[PDB]
RNA sequence: UUCAUCUAGACAGCCGGACGGUGGCCAUGGAAGUCGGAAUCCGCUAAGGAGUGUGUAACAACUCACCGGCCGAAUGAACUA
């Protein structure tokens, strides 16, 4: 539950849970019953089948009623995770219609039992009990879209990894198109490609690295595109979404070569796009290849950009390279200590 | 079964056939026969670009006979059946009446740059230096070169199970295997290789043993390779 | 010295896509801002046209063309102003087609055209536009080709 | 594992044979309805493709 | 039983081709036919589907349906009891 939803027990569509729970009653059910009894036998043996009906598919409904949690309010801080993936609505409206067929499922159950207390004979009751089950099924079958919804659902919330937002964490953004994922690789252990692509990472990763004595972890941005600065699609308001609603020092990157996938274009954009939703987060800034770009021989008419980033107060520009083994441990070491003294002051 | 709209043609286009090689038998004066089965699209849209006033009709080898006569008695021109039995696999008609030494001097003269992959050949010889592959053989640097996709590894590990020029996918060996060599006679696998970077090796030129008069519409043969 | 032969399609009168030429200029080396200022110079002559662009490169040399295609010619034929609307989707120029620019756009690809006369080239246009989908001559194209056929309309060729 | 996986799909298309007689009963009649499901999909799918072609 | 093919060489298999306009148009950072929606023409043929699939992030490659060569008697498809 708590930041792992694995549990989930199992999902089937609505045609399978249909044949499975009634051959499984059918199963579970004595199956002899001779016209040679007396009526309160036959009375018990149908109301003993019909509740035990209703009673396997309620439980068969209940776990997974439980298994998925209060999306609306569960980590506000956070949240918007698969709203964000797929959607939200019609999530909402699939869980509230089995949960309505779940609460009129009993009331039917009830009712029926009821009126079939006052069975006379084998033909009537045999007809009302054929008609509960009937009622059973177009109530199963009139729900096939949830259960459709819900297994893409499970499938995708599986495969997501834990994110604990009271802890002390990291960020790392920037512009695509650079080979991100190269600061996952040289930080930490995981699976990522580094091809010259924007997308060098497909969705959320976070690391589990120890420096300065303690144990933290780093979450990568899949990147960043504000053409419109306001409508992306998932991979980057997901990483917009996790800038804005988290206190973790934030590293800034923009590639300062004369080969990337934006040359020097729209950095300043960027800044612009990201001071609003950069305030009180620990900005740092990063640049990578130095020792390949030269920054010895910056051109002064950049050079009046960058000083006016500077002119805000949270800006440090250095220079560094991930073809190395020593300045990625310094700005990584840079980057702890600023974290401890912000928690220090802070 | 089947799930497309394309159905099979049927005999219609064998009375069409009939229909129009009878009719274009009787077009110009100078018919053509040639010994050319196996080609390309290309080729052929190089060939009737360049004989535009010309007709790049052609199909069966038991229709042709029969068109052109498969007795004596049966003929559409005198001395039409020497053509029936001339060729063997597959090869078209042509009516030019441009000339005869200009026509041939272009048969022999003409070259291209295609795929041959014959049994007695004298190529060159094509190595793959180093464990990581490439799809041409490493003629550009490894500066230039592009990487390939290991995913397609059991088709090269199943029918080939052996270090290829062209068509590599990414594995490693731990030395350079010679595919090709001079005078060798390719097998199946040196025949599925050699195919996929379209690096023609082969010149295909025209190899003329065929001829036929109509005016005269006696007997003519002639042999040219 | 050595010649690389490749091509490219990009929009008219802009920069071209650093992130798309980087697998062209890799080994060349040469600056992708350069390159796009190039584009930009040579694909002035159209504005916001997606047009093809080429990069004959020997010894790292900047060298640039424009070569059209069949689908832009015929959304350009009309010669309607092209215009993005962030609100405006499923719009594109289906102005009625005159013979004057038929001759044109077969002219245009004539050189090129397999088509050994300028009728075949002509039918390959008509083709073209059927598949296209724009009115023509206040005509519906699909019937365009069976009046050539018949001789309805008639092309001059010269 | 390709060549695993065309196996794996020629036994069952060649399962049918097998899963001819199932169980000792209540099986064969769901078996049954799954056959005719399927014929009745794939005669839709023939007449849908007969008359996309046609028109 | 009905409807077909077949010495005017069928079905199975080996091998060859399956090309250009055109990466055809809206979603683009991706839609070459295959995450989608519309989408339905010729050029030259005997043949090549603005594409049934395998699946790359895309390409690419393979593959089918349609033709071609090898082998030369009967064979296919549906339905009935
Ligand atoms: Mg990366």
């Amino acid at each position: 539950m708590q930041l792992s939803w694995k549990d989930i027990p199992t999902v089937a569509p609505a045609n399978d849970l249909l044949d499975i729970v009634l051959n499984r009653t059918q199963r579970k059910t004595p199956t002899v019953i001779r016209p040679g009894f007396k009526i309160t036998r036959i009375r018990a043996f149908y109301m003993r089948k019909v509740k035990y009906t209703g009673e396997g598919f309620v439980e068969k409904f209940e776990d997974i009623l439980k298994g998925f949690p209060n999306i609306n309010d569960v980590h506000p801080f956070h949240r918007d995770l698969m709203d964000t993936l797929y959607e939200k609505n019609h999530y909402k409206i699939s869980l509230a219609a089995i949960s309505r067929a779940k609460s009129l499922v009993e009331q039917v159950a009830r009712d029926y039992v009821r009126l079939l207390k006052f069975g006379q004979s084998l033909f009537q009751c045999k007809q009302l009990k054929r008609a509960a089950l009937g009622r059973m099924a177009t109530i199963v079958k009139k729900l096939r879209d949830p259960l459709a919804y819900l297994e893409q659902v499970r499938q995708h919330i599986g495969r997501l990894p834990s994110i604990d937002p009271n802890t002390r964490t990291l960020l790392i953004c920037g512009y695509p198109n650079v080979g991100k994922s190269s600061f996952l690789r040289c930080i930490t252990k995981s699976d990522v490609d580094v091809q010259p692509y924007a997308f060098t990472t497909k969705s959320l990763y976070v690391g589990h690295f120890d420096y300065k004595y303690l144990r933290f972890q780093a979450i990568d941005t899949p990147g960043i595109l504000d053409r419109p600065t306001e409508e992306m699609n998932n991979i980057e308001m997901q990483s917009i979404y996790a800038i804005a609603h988290l206190r973790s020092c934030v590293l800034y990157f923009m590639d300062l070569s004369e080969q990337c996938g934006f040359t020097i274009e729209a950095q300043v954009k960027l800044f612009h796009s990201i001071k609003p939703l950069f305030a009180n987060k620990s900005v740092m800034v990063v640049i990578n290849k130095t020792d390949i770009i030269r920054p010895e021989d910056l051109d002064e008419e950049r050079a009046q950009l960058l000083e006016s980033v500077k002119e805000v107060p949270g800006v440090e520009i250095m220079t560094s390279s991930c073809q190395l083994e020593e300045n990625v441990m310094e700005v990584r070491n840079k980057a702890c200590e600023k974290l401890l003294a912000s928690r220090i002051e802070n | 079964v089947t799930l497309a709209q394309t159905d099979k043609k049927g005999r219609e286009n064998k009375e069409r056939i009939f229909d129009e090689v009878r009719e274009a038998l009787d077009t110009y004066r100078y018919v053509w026969v040639l010994h050319l089965d196996d080609v390309r699209t290309p080729v052929l849209q190089e060939i009737r670009t360049s004989w535009a006033g010309s007709k790049l009709i052609m199909g069966k080898r038991k229709v042709l006979q029969k068109a052109l006569g498969e007795k004596r008695e049966e003929e559409y021109k005198e001395n039409l059946y020497q053509l029936s039995k001339l060729c063997s696999g597959v090869t078209g008609l042509l009516f030019t009446d441009e000339d005869v030494n200009t026509v041939k001097e272009y048969f022999k003269s003409y070259v291209r740059s295609d795929y041959s992959r014959p049994n007695t050949k004298a190529p060159l010889t094509f190595t793959i230096p180093e464990g990581i592959v490439y799809s041409r053989g490493g003629q550009i640097p490894a500066e230039e070169d592009v990487p390939m996709i290991h995913s397609l590894e059991p088709t090269m590990r199943n029918k080939f199970e052996i270090p290829t020029k062209i068509k590599a996918g990414k594995i490693t060996i731990d030395s350079p295997y010679l595919v090709c060599t001079e005078g060798e006679k390719l097998d199946v696998r040196q025949a599925l290789i050699l195919k996929q970077f379209g690096i023609a090796a082969s010149e295909f030129k025209v190899k003329v043993s065929a001829y036929y008069d109509n005016d005269s519409s006696t007997v003519e043969s002639t042999n040219i390779n | 010295n050595e010649v690389k032969y490749l091509y490219l399609r990009a929009v008219g009168g802009e920069v071209g896509a650093s992130a798309a030429l980087a697998p062209k200029i890799g080994p060349l080396g040469l600056s992708p801002k350069k390159v796009g200022e190039d584009i930009a110079k040579a694909t002035k002559e159209f504005k916001g046209i997606k047009v093809t662009v080429q990069l004959k490169i020997q010894n790292r040399q900047a060298a640039a063309s424009v070569v059209p295609s069949a689908s832009s010619l015929v959304i350009t034929a009309l010669k309607e102003p092209p215009r993005d609307r962030k609100k405006d989707k499923n719009v594109k120029h289906s102005g009625n087609i005159q013979l004057d620019e038929i001759i044109e756009i077969a002219r245009q690809m004539r050189d090129k055209s397999f088509g050994r006369t300028l009728a075949s080239v002509t039918k390959e246009i008509l083709g073209t536009a059927q598949s296209v989908g724009c009115r023509v001559d206040f005509k519906n194209p699909h019937d365009i080709i069976e009046g050539i056929n018949a001789g309805e309309i008639e092309i001059p060729e010269n | 594992h390709e060549e695993r996986k065309r196996k794996r799909e020629a036994r069952e298309s060649h399962k049918i044979s097998e899963r001819a007689q199932k169980l000792t009963g209540w099986k064969g009649k769901q078996f049954a309805k799954k056959r005719y499901a399927e014929k009745v999909s794939m005669r839709k799918k023939i007449k849908a493709h007969e008359q996309s072609k046609v028109k």
